[PDB]
Parts: structure tokens; C-alpha cells; sequence
RNA sequence: GGGCUCCGGAAACCGCGGCGC
RNA sequence: GCGCUUCGCUCCCGGAGCCCACACU
RNA sequence: GGAGCGUGCGGUUU
């Protein structure tokens, strides 16, 4: 099970010995509860039933939030991973959108067929697909894995490139296999950096923990409920920038080469990037105007056009 | 909804047990929710209990 | 002149049109 | 008949606000 | 206020 985001990079060092003053900053770790929310995203496990937005709907009301949004629109009946980003962190969703997505499926064939043929055929897809629904853009299926076959039911997992519709993938197999098939049940196992781990939590848990916080004044639980926006870019290639630069990119400065402290391998021209402090907080998002190596060897020009900034201003002192 | 989990060892399956690790399976597609949420305080009390709140 | 942040119908109830039981 | 027909996001445009910033000698 | 992810338009009124 390998998607495009599970390849490990190297941490490339530009300023071999640099330091950050704690006095101006809030690391993801110890932010005051009330602002951890302003800058959080919940790894939600969407129940079946509600449309994906109508969930976010209730998340707002019930937590007296104003403005929150969700990741890849998961349909009414699908359950599973639905990152919902809160308050000021709302737009981190941008980051999520064009990342991997893994599903567990349950296709149901409209007629019998030899177990191995099902396997043979589905394995046929591992690669590029041209989308053919019932009677034009290509989409990758990073891998299919068949768990179990019972009669005409075929429970599998599958990983896909942003905006594959699993219904179709199935309908397609359906035709491929000869008999025709329909998708019976679906569930999203991961959107990009949001996995089905210990951080994925259910509406109910979320609310109950939040009440433990208001009625009962326990912070713990309702904190471990929300994830700090940093985890919404974990999948993106990051560049760590030195303190002075932080203040700048905040105000609308495109980040220039001699701001870089640490870097990630294999960046290219026009790739999304996460600008980070040495405290490992999200500063902003941009397109690299300069490859990985290019950024490390040089001191002339600009690394990344800055295009969206999350980090607030007063957080770092101006100084430039 | 037929898909089931056995979340401890994290394996989906339509069966009742994951023999590989002998954990019974629960249904995959997580408990439905209505903003009404009756049983709200009723469950809350059950939780407060296993934590000591 | 460019970059960034914020806002730009944020209102319930009513008639088709459009998908679903 | 009952439910949904959009939380919100992105590009442009209009308005308000902040900067003009290679991140020190 | 437009375009798109996503099927939209005409009436009592923040």
C-alpha cells in the first residue's frame, strides 16, 4: 500500500547552526486551548446520512464556531475520513485537496464470475484509467487490494488520485468483468495526511468531549480531539525559514533564498510548499519558483512566491 | 452496510472475527448522528464514569 | 504598480427547474 | 408527497485594512 | 458582484 505521499525526503540544511527565540511564537504543542481551536482541523469520521457539508454545519453550531470547512466532499452515504478545518485555519483545506485518498469498498457484481478473474481484472487497473461511466480526463489508481470475495460481493481497498469517483471505478470494473457491478458500500480510510489513526474522531466523541470542556472544565479530551493546522500540510514539502523572514512573509513578502534554514528534497518549479518556522509552525503556502538544490546552493533571488498565509502578524516582530 | 472492522488490529472484512488476531468485528460505518442527540446526557454520564469526571 | 489579510445577500418561509426515497 | 439542491474553497472584480519586506556589520 | 469544484432562477424580509 503506497501512495504518492509516503516517500520519505531528506532534511536539507542551509544554515547549519541557527536558533529561534521562544518569546515570539506559539508552537503547535503548547498553544492556549482557546486558540488551538482558532487554528485547528478535526480529523472527522463522517457518519453516513448527512451530506458532507451538513456535517460541518452541525460541527459549527455545536461548538459555537463561526466559519469552518471540510476536505474532499464525501457524499451522503460514504463514511470515513473528512478533515474539517476550523476558524482561521479554514483554508488549509487547500493543502488537502490535491492529495492521495484511500477507500475501503464493497462492489457487488450483477452476475457470477470465477474468483481469480475478479482478482485478475481488478489488478488490471493498478495504473492509469480513462473514466467511462454509463452511456474527458485521466486519473490514477495507485493500487487496488482485494480483501475478500463472497459470492458476488468483493470487498476491497484502493488508493486514488484526487477526485477519482469510486462509484465509477467500480462501474468500470463492472463492465470490464463482463457481468456489470454496482458499488454497495464505501468508506474513506484516508485523505492524504489524515489517516484512520488515533486522531480520527467521531461526531459523538467530539461533542461529548467539548461538553466535558464547557460543563466540566476538562481541557485534555477536547484538545486531543482537534488537530493543529500543521498536520494539514504534513504531506506537503516544507521549507523551514529563519525568524526574521517569518515576520516578513506574514505581511506579504515572497520568501527569498537567504531566509531558508532547512529544506526538503525533490522540490520543483510550481510545486506547493509549506513555509515553516524552526518551531515547526505553519507560516504560509506557496509555489516554489526554484528547485530544491537551486535553493540550497544560492543566495540570489526568491525561493517561493507566497500565495496564502496562515500565521498571524503580531506573532513575529517585524524587523527586516 | 456489510463492511466491518476489528479496529484494534485494523482490518476490514465482512466476517465476525479476525482470526489472525482473534478480535470480534464491529460494523465499519460509525454510529449515526442527529444534532438532536438524545441519549446525549445519558451517554455523557456513562463516559464521565470510565474517566472519573 | 505588485504582495498579504478581511469583507462582498451572513435572512427564515414560499413557486417551478434539477437529482435522490 | 418527503429529503437535498452547499460548510465553504479557488480565480477574477469592487470595497476596507496592512506592507513594499534578499530577512543585519 | 462573475467563473468553476458542484443545476440552476422569480416573490414577504438581515
Amino acid at each position: 500500500r503506497i501512495l504518492p505521499a509516503d516517500i520519505k525526503r531528506e532534511v536539507l540544511i542551509k544554515d547549519e547552526n541557527a536558533e529561534t527565540n521562544p518569546d515570539w511564537g506559539f508552537p503547535p504543542e503548547k498553544r492556549p486551548i482557546e486558540m488551538h481551536i482558532q487554528f485547528g482541523v478535526i480529523n472527522l469520521d463522517k457518519p453516513p446520512g448527512p451530506t458532507s457539508h451538513e456535517v460541518v454545519a452541525w460541527i459549527k453550531k455545536i461548538l459555537n464556531l463561526e466559519k469552518a470547512g471540510h476536505g474532499g466532499t464525501l457524499d451522503p452515504k460514504v463514511s470515513g475520513v473528512l478533515p474539517v478545518a476550523l476558524e482561521k485555519a479554514t483554508r488549509v483545506v487547500q493543502a488537502l485537496l490535491p492529495a492521495g485518498k484511500e477507500y475501503v469498498a464493497l462492489m457487488h457484481l450483477h452476475g457470477d464470475v470465477p474468483e481469480d478473474k475478479i482478482i485478475q481484472v481488478m489488478k488490471e487497473f493498478e495504473g492509469e484509467i480513462i473514466q467511462r461511466p454509463p452511456l474527458l480526463r485521466t486519473r490514477k489508481v495507485y493500487y487496488i487490494e482485494v480483501l475478500e470475495i463472497e459470492g458476488r460481493d468483493v470487498l476491497f481497498r484502493v488508493g486514488v488520485e484526487a477526485g477519482t469517483y469510486i462509484r465509477s471505478l467500480i462501474h468500470h470494473i463492472g463492465l470490464a468483468l463482463g457481468v456489470g457491478a454496482h458499488m454497495s458500500e464505501l468508506r474513506r480510510t484516508r485523505s492524504g495526511p489524515f489517516k484512520e489513526d488515533e486522531t480520527l474522531i467521531t461526531l459523538h466523541d467530539l461533542v461529548d468531549y467539548y461538553y466535558f470542556w464547557k460543563e466540566d472544565g476538562i481541557e485534555e479530551y477536547f484538545r486531543k480531539a482537534i488537530q493543529p493546522m500543521e498536520k494539514a500540510v504534513e504531506h506537503l514539502p516544507k521549507v523551514w525559514i529563519k525568524d526574521s523572514a517569518v515576520a516578513a512573509v506574514t505581511h506579504g513578502a515572497d520568501l527569498a533564498v537567504p531566509g531558508i534554514a532547512k529544506l526538503h528534497a525533490g522540490i520543483k518549479r510550481g510545486d506547493l510548499v509549506a513555509i515553516m518556522t524552526l518551531k515547526d509552525e505553519l507560516v504560509a503556502l506557496g509555489k516554489a519558483m526554484m528547485t530544491s538544490q537551486e535553493m540550497l546552493e544560492k543566495t540570489k533571488g526568491i525561493a517561493v512566491d507566497v500565495e496564502k498565509v496562515f500565521m498571524p502578524r503580531d506573532w513575529y516582530p517585524k524587523l527586516w | 452496510f456489510r463492511i466491518r472492522k476489528c479496529p484494534k488490529c485494523g482490518r476490514y472484512t465482512l466476517k465476525e472475527v479476525c482470526p489472525v488476531c482473534g478480535e470480534k468485528t464491529k460494523v465499519a460505518h460509525p454510529p449515526r448522528f442527529s444534532p438532536e442527540d438524545p441519549y446525549g446526557e445519558y451517554r455523557r454520564r456513562w463516559k464521565r464514569e470510565v474517566l472519573g469526571i
